RNA sequence: GGUGAAAUUCUUGGAUUUAUUGAAGACUAACUACUGCGAAAGCAUUUGCCAAGGACGUUUUCAUUAAUCAAGAACGAAAGUUAGGGGAUCGAAGAUGAUCAGAUACCGUCGUAGUCUUAACCAUAAACUAUGCCGACUAGGGAUCGGGUGGUGUUUUUUUAAUGACCCACUCGGCACCUUACGAGAAAUCAAAGUCUUUGGGUUCUGGGGGGAGUAUGGUCGCAAGGCUGAAACUUAAAGGAAUUG
């Protein structure tokens, strides 16, 4: 909902992210908005498995 | 090709789904009193010698 | 109609019986209804007896056997020829030969 | 299947018989056949210490094997690898077990089974779980087919059994237990306690599991293996 | 006098495994199976293949130096069929006629009290 | 047809009546 | 490894396998039966505690307090729902091996929900013995569980007392059973499904050809799934039960 100056999702005539939110751990300060160093996403169904 | 010569001493009965074979009790001559029960294809009768390419088998049945 | 008097089972004064599984199909069937038999079979099957006796480290060896109960379902029992169907007059022989 | 495998090695000789050495294992003082058997192990390089790698073991052998007696045939003793002295290595007790064929023979219907369990400590710092199996029987002069008990008889049998167990093991050390279980006098103790309850045949013992021993005490083991 | 191993048979349907080891067990010797002997995926359980493996492991055990064996028969048990395949009888016949000595035959099939769950649906295996 | 599946067909039909009448009301 | 046979899949990174331990959860085999208890659902290790119950024994007590029941309340398998836990096997769905003319069906390997449990809901089942509850009378026989009585009965410790476990006989109450068929019924069959056209011991609940339809609506309960109550129009001459021969 912000503007693209104010965030890496902001902007667009439609509220949409555009570029995928799963961010490398070796990204930087300014890029680390979103899901960081993530291995999987979405709804988990089952077990923590540990 | 070491085979064993053994003699049918009893015929158990016919088998195959089509009567084409039989089951027989056969005594080894070498190492006498060592019995076996095994199968045969052709016409056979009592007292009948037969070569066997092995000793160590007894097929129970077949269709 | 009621083909039987006990409906193929034995439930009197229970209302419920814990189930049992078959061994071919593994169908969940009660116990009173099942086709429990008992297998008591020499491990050696009567063929290798001479060889094992002569080759025993110990003679006068008991040569034990497998003892175990065998629960069967109606279907797999009849199919495996354990039991077979009986006339309307000889269904009632509640004992075997 | 002799020629089915699609890959034996996703990853991309010396004869172990020659790489292995023999060893000879002996029983304790509580069994007349001290020498009971042998075993194999890879040659004890300095990397492995075959002594300890073999120390971590146990062997089941039959009491008919260890006492010559086919009546003792139906009992098996697990003896633990506890000491090694130059390929004439020694053991000590680990645990009893019957033969399943014997059990499946004695179990039958138109009777009543009874089973008890105790988790009791001994005089000598071990802690053992023993069980006890007892059967009912048609009396002589009886005519009924089943001879089923009445469950209060059974609970009482359970109590008297369990207290007998605790009483014996609390005071009998390990070797004493072995020495009084090889004849199974305990069963006759049960029957003499209970013959004013039920005739009560087939009163055998059942498994026993060291739950925690004390220290090894190699001196004590050698005292047994004097 | 006579050195003793133990036979450790497992006579499952579709395969009758045999292997021999020391009295303790960790010293393992010459595990062989029917499928190791023969070809047909159905004949994995063949008593023919069972006795084949019996004679081959007999050769291995004679040339390593064992004399006798204490037999421990096992079957699937647990949840599964609980009864042996034909390879049991086959292999014991085989070793008997091979001449290695025999002792202490016993059945150790897992016959569990109060099992977990029998597979294959409630209705069964609708073959 | 089998009575159970007749029942299931009836139930699905019935809840569909439910939904449409909710839509109209 | 699986199968009828095969195949998906795992195996030099050592599977499969054997030995010694460990963890998680479920489960309570064999004994286990024409055997027990419970209103029913249902209930199977031990030990301890909580209160409860039937029958039995009673020359105890009160004294007709009782039976059956709309309304109305309690419990109520599985499945399923709500949030937590737990979460091994098994396994709706679904993916894949395939077989097949086709196969999202059978068989196979995976596998989420669930399966287990705490708190709260649901209120159904071939919840069947398809057989209401109370009472009485009537043919036999035997077996069995529990209690009790009698019997120098047997066996049991210290030969021997008790007690106990057996035997015999009897008894009351139970799960049921074998045979008859007087009796009944349309027949199968039944010790009640009898004592009913020689029609009546007491009470409750339900059915009136088949379908429509356990549908529609209206209430009512439930988060929902759904449940309880519950017609009509219209259509039709048969559907259906039990036995016989083929």
């Amino acid at each position: 909902a912000m503007n693209p100056v104010d965030h890496p999702h902001g902007g667009g005539n439609h509220q949409h992210i555009g570029k995928a939110s799963t961010i490398s751990r070796g990204a930087v300060s300014g890029q680390k908005a979103g899901l960081i160093a993530a291995r999987r996403t979405g709804l988990l169904r089952g077990s923590q498995k540990t | 090709t070491p085979v064993t010569l053994a003699k049918v001493i009893k015929v158990l009965g016919r088998t195959g789904s089509r009567g084409g074979v039989t089951q027989v009790r056969v005594e080894f001559l070498e190492d006498t009193s060592r019995t076996i029960v095994r199968n045969v294809k052709g016409p056979v009768r009592e007292n009948d010698i037969l070569v066997l390419m092995e000793s160590e088998r007894e097929a129970r049945r077949l269709r | 109609p009621k083909k039987r008097a006990s409906n193929g089972r034995n439930k009197k004064g229970r209302g419920h019986v814990k189930p049992v599984r078959c061994v071919n199909c593994s169908k969940s069937i009660p116990k009173d209804k099942a086709i429990k038999r008992m297998a008591i079979r020499n491990i050696v099957e009567a063929a290798a007896v001479r060889d094992l006796s002569e080759a025993s480290v110990y003679p006068e060896y008991a040569l034990p056997k497998t003892y175990n109960k065998l629960h069967y379902c109606v279907s797999c029992a009849i199919h495996a020829r354990i039991v077979r169907v009986r006339s309307r007059e000889d269904r009632k022989n509640r004992a075997p030969p | 299947a002799v020629g089915k495998n699609k890959r034996l090695s996703k990853g991309k000789v010396v004869d172990p018989f020659t790489r292995k050495e023999w060893f000879d294992i002996k029983a304790p003082s509580t069994f007349e056949n001290r020498n009971v058997g042998k075993t194999l192990v890879n040659k004890s390089t300095g990397l492995k210490s075959a002594s300890d790698a073999l120390k971590g073991r146990v062997v089941e052998v039959c009491l008919a094997d260890l006492q010559g007696s086919e009546d003792h045939s139906f009992r098996k003793i697990k003896l633990r690898v506890d000491e090694v002295q130059g390929k004439n290595l020694l053991t000590n007790f680990h645990g009893m077990d019957f033969t399943t064929d014997k059990l499946r023979s004695m179990v039958r219907k138109w009777q009543t089974l009874i089973e008890a369990n105790v988790t009791v400590k001994t005089s000598d710092d071990y802690v053992l779980r023993i069980f006890a199996i007892a059967f009912t029987r048609k009396q002589a002069n009886q005519v009924k087919r089943h001879s089923y008990a009445q469950s209060s008889h059974i609970r009482a049998i359970r109590k008297v059994i369990s207290e007998i167990l605790t009483k014996e093991v609390q005071g009998s050390t390990l070797a004493q237990l072995t020495s009084k279980l090889i004849p199974e006098v305990i069963n006759k103790e049960i029957e003499n306690a209970t013959k004013d309850i039920f005739p009560l045949q087939n009163i055998h013992v059942r498994k026993v599991k060291l739950l925690k021993q004390p220290k090894f005490d190699v001196g004590a083991l050698m005292a047994l293996h004097g | 006098s006579q050195v003793f191993g133990v036979a450790r048979i497992y006579a499952s349907f579709n395969d009758t495994f045999v292997h021999v080891t020391d009295l303790s067990g960790k010293e393992t010797i010459a595990r062989v199976t029917g499928g190791m002997k023969v070809k047909a995926d159905r004949d994995e359980s063949s008593p023919y293949a069972a006795m084949l493996a019996a004679q081959d492991v007999a050769a291995k055990c004679k040339e390593v130096g064992i004399t006798a064996v204490h037999v421990k028969i096992r079957a699937t048990g647990g949840t599964r069929t609980k009864t042996p395949g034909p390879g049991g009888q086959a292999a014991l016949r085989a070793l008997a006629r091979s001449g290695l000595r025999i002792g202490r035959i016993e059945d150790v099939t897992p016959v569990p009290s109060d099992s977990t769950r029998k597979k294959g649906g409630r209705r069964g295996r609708r073959l | 047809m089998r009575a159970k599946w007749r029942k299931k067909r009836t139930r699905r039909l019935k809840r569909k009546r439910r939904k449409v009448r909710a839509r109209s009301k």
